[PDB]
């Protein structure tokens, strides 16, 4: 890297959010306030009865056919039925705020694009770079500036959903005939007539063939949305990818898909008994609206992991049975992470250190404030089926192929592992593929199912060792981690504003054997909360001494 | 006098310069196209049209007949030349005035009829009508009797892919006269019209400019319609004029095959 | 809930897994040995040599016009600068399998998906699912059948890619005039010739439209291929979130949106001296060849 | 005798039961769209066609001619009748041999000049050609020699923007031509020619017939060309024929001012 484009950028954006907080920080509240009003306002509203109002707009839109209808009604009482209504509110409220901007920015500019063929060459490329640039890596400045919560799922998913729009509109109202045009052009018809009489209703085929894409595009862009505090579906398929339980990941994809086929149908039965039909339709909508109408505080992030969730339940549970009123977010690392450095968020409880998220600890660590172990007992290291005669890192010869198996590129577990790679010799010649956690997970199950040999760069605690027998292996040079500790974690300024919650966090302690009870109690099928309960009712004393 | 054509030329492809040239030594139009791929649509043009005159326009078919009715609503530029409409060069007209222009003063009617599939005779029949601003009802009813005018009344709710190629055309010259303009520019707009209603749509349009004194500009290719209609006649070939003349064609004419 | 389908989707993984191991390990490794010899020729080539073929390839489609043959070299320099040349081989043969497969699938179905208003009917819910659902979601079944590496990477662009061409396909031979098409019709012009002089040639704005769809959405389908093994561009983004380095995240997401844009710039010159460019390009290619071998 | 037409009958639109009854009864079409929508196309056509000969037909406009020669090469089925072509219902064939006869029988030629903008003229006069896999040679020097009697030889590389509707038209029937069919369906190709094209276009068809003995059905409006090649002639009105006679159509008629 002889050219520092990375010091650049870095240096660039640190300014930036440090010079433009104070309008971001009041329109994301307002956006935020917007949007969990309408997500309430939806939820509300019971299922039934929305499902019943769905089916009957289907039925009026399609006329005498059956089969939207029919499919709209089985697709959400099946959803109503997995448990999986209120997120389907929170990912309608973003997807149609994503939808509804991307085409309001997208049908005006693709016009301008294709008046102007200067502006098609200026835009074309920032499309290009919308549409192909990973969303991760303005992830973190997007949660700097909007900070947690639906509206930087909102900006990530109309920049990525705006350019199928705006090149599809370019084309329609390129591709309509220039003889038509030259007669509208005779008969005296301003840009605008000759766009909303000419243009717009032969363009609707490509038009609308875009606004299908941005909305396909904008239901993928859930995920990427769900990793940095967005509610709904996301949160479900990235606990379903953690678990690699590909059950619940396939529902809430599917619940997905349901969700975006009847979005398509209601929006292409726009392109080409009237008065009562109508009258029907307002009517389902007034009892919409109709049935619709019918403290101490700290706000937490946390990652989408056994450990942390059983962790994080357990807290809230233990403040809100003594005067609390908490909010709790799933985010990802990075993010929440950054989330806690800015402020935004009152602290966090997964400080895996010193050797898991030694290069968060590092990068922030002046922004932060590191309360200590809250759990002492947690491991690093290589991981083998509890079935293979290896017990030590230094008797592996070919096994796995004389390949390891990673957990995702950067994480200090793989550095630990590049450093054990050359600190060893049996393993010299063998390999690191750096993969998701998800994928780590599916492959040690298959493995297991198939009784293959397969190595891993893990931890504990986590759901492997009580899913799957699994051991972990001898590191006598201990190159690769010694008995790490989750610790506590705060933002710069909490002990002068909430210190009530600080006093919590500061006393906060509860052992792993602990952990991995609340684990087993969840993965046999009881709900976090049931479990934190039943645990707190179990070791009632230790909670009152941590406040 | 209503409008004037001074020098006017409209030369198409590229390499203009060699073939304006060509053509100011006086080469052919199939040479030139030969040499430089340039088909001169139109030369040196100069003529002038009176009020109330169906100036009739007639030619071999590849001779600027088109391009100079497109010219005139001044849909293209020409490369050099003026055209004045009321002692006025369109080409020197801001948007507002060309747009009062070509609502008030001049509609087009197309060889290819110029029609939107996406609406109904009705509904393109009127559309000169709603760019006015015109309301709902008296533009409709313009349109409906524009239609009867033109037998096609009972035909008001279909589309022109439910229509054939000379009901499109009563439908493109209905929407032309619903306007009600004072010039009436005409691409062949009896090519696909039979006999008779060939001869309503003829006494139509003399009744038109007998009552209101209204300049039409008239393509044709049949002799009897021009004889009959046009007051005055422009013969072209190869992109100029030949005679302009009403009726002494017939008598005079420099090697004119083209009359019987 | 009360309805397990999350237990018969697991049952269901389980038996197509343990019955179709053989087929799945053997496109692994055919895929993976395959794939790994077409970056390694790549990679062999001088990333020099390989700037300066692209850029005089991209002189010769441009003609006079500089601007996308200098961002391309500037682009590709900064790129071999930064010293992600690799990884850019790696994420070229991924995009280009992705992209490749998802038009030869695509453009055949919606041809057929034109001629036919039952296969439309049939295929409209099949694209939504293959584009709404996550690519999360992906990524467990094609690790547990394929196996970590590149092809499952290249399996879940393929399912994210296809619909984009697959309805554009369609959209554009269903938009074609039927006056044509009768005229084509009454010379006797079977589908196959009315479909290669006709159609496609009207079409091919909304083709290569969707074919353009087709690549920004492989190429953004990086990161959730290099979160199950492919190595390339995705594996520097991952490192840069997890480091929450931003930097080396948008050198890398810089780099991704330069092979799009270059491999747009190159697939949109194919909608509308020739022998001596050919002969100058197939100087070039044997100069690669040359290249390959050195 | 060469082709037979029986009870054809093609009825546009929906509702077509109610419709094909009040044409039964003997309703008029008007009234049957007024109530139903649906347009009678043709009703009832019944006739024969012999081998060299020029079958004018002729109507005004909404009378179901393009209907017709659409029938004739089943573009389009018709709701009840039966079209013979040698002794061979065309609604009883495979499509291989609809393709032989679509490619070496009949060709047809279109109002509105069914032309593909993506090629030249070279290309779209022997895309009749090329899809009977003829070589490029002879193929490419029949289309020149096609556009030579069309007096199109210089535009051969120009593509049909680049031109107007008569040059557009005659490129069609170059197209039709250049394929020799032994029938040759036309829906006014001389609808926006000149007198003088024209009449060499005329010449062209009677100079073809002579030699090749060649069926040609020719839609007209225009009485002079009819009478001139016209070997026989069938006037239409509403849907239905009324004659089908050569030239004593002149002498004997049933209300037939279509004439005079
Ligand atoms: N878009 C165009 N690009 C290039 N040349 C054109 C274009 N449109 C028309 N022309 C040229 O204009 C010349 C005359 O056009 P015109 O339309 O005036 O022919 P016409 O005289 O209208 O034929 P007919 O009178 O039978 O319509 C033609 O020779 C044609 O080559
Ligand atoms: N696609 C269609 N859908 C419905 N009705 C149609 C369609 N095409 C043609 N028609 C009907 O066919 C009837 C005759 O069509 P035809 O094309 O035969 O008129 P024409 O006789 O061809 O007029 P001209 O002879 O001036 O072309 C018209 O009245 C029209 O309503």
């Amino acid at each position: 890297g002889q050219v520092p484009i990375a010091n650049w950028v870095s240096s660039a954006t640190d300014w930036i959010t440090s010079t433009f907080s104070s309008g971001f920080d009041v329109i994301q509240k307002s956006g935020t306030v917007l949007m969990n009003g309408i997500t309430g306002a939806l939820t509300a509203v019971p299922f039934w009865l929305m499902i019943a109002v769905v089916t009957i707009l289907a039925i009026l839109v399609s006329g005498k056919k059956i089969a939207f209808p029919l499919f709209t009604f089985i697709g959400l009482s099946l959803i109503a039925n997995q448990g999986l209504w209120s997120d389907l509110m929170s990912t309608i409220t973003l997807v149609l705020l994503s939808s509804l901007l991307s085409i309001i920015i997208g049908v005006p500019l693709g016009i301008w694009m294709a008046k102007s063929d200067l502006v098609a060459k200026i835009v074309q490329p920032i499309l290009d770079f919308m549409q192909t640039m990973p969303g991760f890596v303005y992830l973190i400045p997007a949660v700097a500036f909007f900070g947690i919560g639906v509206v930087p799922g909102v900006f990530a998913s109309v920049i990525f959903a705006l350019p199928p729009t705006v090149r599809m509109t370019n084309l329609g109202i390129r591709q309509v005939s220039t003889e038509l045009v030259e007669a509208a052009d005779s008969f005296g018809s301003t840009a605008r007539q000759k766009l909303f009489k000419l243009e717009f209703p032969l363009a609707k085929g490509t038009i609308m063939a875009g606004v299908n894409q941005t909305i396909m595009l904008a239901l993928s862009m859930v995920v990427i949305a769900s990793m940095i505090g967005a509610p709904g579906l996301g949160r479900g398929v990235l606990a379903a990818v953690q678990s690699a339980d590909i059950g619940k990941g396939f529902v809430s994809g599917i619940s997905l898909v349901i969700l975006a086929i009847i979005i398509d149908r209601f929006t292409q039965k726009l392109n080409v008994v009237k008065k009562w039909k109508r009258g029907i339709a307002l009517v389902s909508l007034l009892a919409l609206i109709i049935g619709a109408f019918s403290d101490k505080k700290v706000d937490l992030v946390y990652m989408n992991w056994d450990s942390e969730v059983a962790s994080i339940n357990v807290l809230t549970q233990a403040m809100k049975e003594h005067g609390f009123d908490v909010k709790t977010t799933a985010l990802d690392n990075a993010v929440a992470w950054q989330t806690v450095a800015n402020g935004q968020a009152d602290g966090m409880v997964s400080a895996w250190l010193p050797n898991t998220h030694k290069t968060q600890w590092q990068k922030y660590g002046k922004s932060v404030d590191l309360l200590g172990p809250n759990l002492k007992g947690a491991k690093v290291g290589f991981v083998v089926p509890s079935y293979m005669n290896v017990n030590s890192i230094e008797d592996l010869t070919n096994q796995a192929n004389k390949t390891i198996t990673g957990i995702e590129p950067g994480a200090g577990v793989m550095a630990a592992s590049e450093k054990t790679l050359n600190s060893y010799d049996n393993l010299k010649d063998w390999k690191l593929v750096p993969s998701s956690s998800g994928a780590m997970t599916v492959a040690l199950g298959e493995a297991i199912k198939q009784h293959k040999d397969i190595v891993i760069t893990g931890w504990s605690p986590h759901w492997m060792f009580n899913k799957y027998d699994l051991k972990y292996l001898a590191d006598p040079k201990g190159t690769m981690g010694t008995s790490e500790n989750i610790n506590t974690i705060v933002r710069k300024g909490l002990k002068k504003e909430n210190p009530e919650a600080y006093k919590v966090l500061d006393k906060f302690n509860w052992t792993t054997k602990d952990m991995e009870a609340v684990m087993l109690d969840i993965q046999n099928g009881k709900t976090p909360e049931e479990a934190a309960k039943n645990w707190i009712k179990d070791h009632q004393k230790e909670v009152d001494k941590w406040f | 006098v209503k409008i004037k054509i001074e020098h006017l030329t409209k030369i198409f492809g590229k390499r203009i310069k060699t073939a304006l040239t060509m053509v100011e030594k006086g080469e052919p139009k199939n040479e030139i196209l030969k040499k430089t791929g340039a088909t001169v649509g139109v030369y040196d043009t100069n003529f002038e049209i009176n009020e109330g005159e169906i100036f009739v326009i007639m030619g071999l078919s590849g001779s600027g007949k088109s391009t100079l009715l497109r010219l005139l609503n001044r849909l293209i530029e020409p490369t050099s030349g003026k055209i004045f409409i009321d002692n006025q060069d369109v080409a020197t007209l801001n948007k507002e005035d060309l747009l009062q222009v070509r609502r008030k003063t001049m509609s087009m009617v197309f060889q290819n009829f110029g029609l939107f599939p996406h609406r109904t005779i009705l509904e393109n029949t009127e559309y000169g009508l709603e760019v006015q601003n015109v309301p709902k009802e008296e533009r409709r009813k313009r349109a409906e009797k524009a239609l009867d005018n033109a037998n096609l009344l009972d035909f008001k709710d279909q589309y022109p892919k439910q229509l054939s190629g000379g009901m499109q055309q009563r439908v493109g010259l209905a929407r032309a006269l619903a306007n009600d303009p004072e010039i009436l520019l005409m691409d062949q707009a009896f090519s696909a019209l039979d006999p008779l209603i060939r001869r309503e749509m003829q006494d139509e349009l003399l009744e038109l400019q007998a009552k209101f004194q209204k300049t039409i500009i008239f393509v044709s290719h049949d002799l009897n319609e021009a004889l009959r209609i046009g007051d005055r006649i422009a013969i072209m070939k190869d992109g100029k004029i030949m005679q302009i003349g009403t009726g002494e064609e017939i008598l005079t004419n420099p090697a004119n095959d083209y009359v019987k």
